């Protein structure tokens, strides 16, 4: 079997893409954050907490398929400080004509304040290895580690669109959707992410730098989060831009057409262009925009975030050992 | 208004 779902950016910045889940029987439709950096599938739901409800919740009474997980419970918090937590049915679940019957759906007693107010994301789907799911007793596994049985090959790619619609493809490769070749890079999954290290960078029409930089593939993560001296050599090309310590990060003018950055998969080159990193002003009309390449010195991971990954065709293997493969796009 | 999804 195989899965194709269109997944929407939520905002004109592209903070984050969303894509249809239909949970239970009848079908259930609610718009997933697919995550990459996380392994957690879990809902806004008739449980939550009426007064932090602003979305599409499940409803577990009315779907014929749910089973209470007797005496699970799952807790979850983010890099950017999130939470959610509650207790755990299995139900069908299907992305894009791809089912999987009995996925651990978590439903939301409560949802920290950044959910709240997100209208537009009615839950997670999280993509990463099931060793970080957070049920207890007994971790569950994602909705890609069950469909790997019926999956025509156990892949799932992303393509991501710049300010576009794009595709979360379960079981096979499109190629038609990129350019060139895909260079599959190794995995480890000894902290439970698509972990993997690149071979390098370089800023705009410069000289590429060997240099290998350890990050992840996360899909959930808006930016491009890189070590403070891989990121101070690319703003350094840009001559208005500066580190701002109310803000948060680098700005720069929004008139500026920022250089391209590029980074290493094997012998194989990714190019983010330019307008991609121009991530957007700081608020609606202001002349300063902050910028999409910031310093990982905080999160303590590099992150290969939306706006490194909106740039290429990624393939997420899942083979009993994993890699992940880029190609341009 | 970035993004970062787990901690």
């Amino acid at each position: 079997s195989t899965g194709s779902a269109t997944t929407t950016p939520i905002d004109s910045l592209d903070d984050a893409y969303i894509t249809p889940v239909q949970i239970g029987t009848p079908a259930q439709t609610l718009n997933l954050d697919f995550d990459t950096g996380s392994s957690d599938l879990w809902v806004f739901s008739s449980e939550t907490t009426a007064s932090e409800v602003x979305q599409t919740i499940y409803t577990p009474s009315k779907s014929t398929t749910a089973k209470l997980l007797s005496g699970a419970t799952w807790s979850i918090s983010y890099g950017d400080g999130s939470s959610s937590s509650g207790d755990v049915y299995t139900d069908t679940v299907s992305v894009g004509g791809l089912t999987v019957t009995g996925q651990a759906v978590e439903s939301a007693k409560k949802v920290s304040s950044s959910f709240t107010e997100d209208s537009t994301i009615d839950g997670l789907l999280g993509l990463a290895f099931s060793t970080l799911n957070t049920v207890s007793p007994t971790q569950q596994k994602t909705f890609f580690d069950n469909a790997k049985a019926s999956l025509d090959s156990p892949v799932f790619t992303a393509d991501l669109g710049y300010h576009a619609p794009g595709t979360y493809n379960f079981g096979f490769i499109d190629t038609t959707a990129y350019t060139g070749s895909i260079t599959y890079t190794a995995v480890s999954t000894k902290q439970g992410f698509w972990e993997w290290t690149s071979t390098g960078y370089a800023v705009g029409s410069g000289t590429f730098k060997s240099t290998s930089i350890d990050g992840i593939a996360d899909t959930g993560t808006t930016l491009l989060y890189l070590p403070a001296t891989v990121v101070s050599a690319y703003w350094a090309q840009v001559s208005g831009a500066k580190s701002s310590s109310s803000v948060g990060g680098y700005v720069f003018p929004c008139s500026a057409t920022l250089p391209s950055f590029t980074f290493g998969v094997g012998s194989a080159r990714i190019v983010i262009p330019g307008d991609y990193i121009d991530f957007g002003p700081i608020s609606t009309g202001s002349s300063s925009c902050f910028g999409g390449i910031q310093s990982s010195a905080g999160i303590g991971i590099n992150i290969f975030g939306d706006v490194a990954l909106k740039a290429a065709f990624v393939v997420f293997n899942g083979a009993t050992t994993p890699t992940l493969g880029f190609a341009s796009k | 208004h970035p993004f970062a999804x787990i901690h």
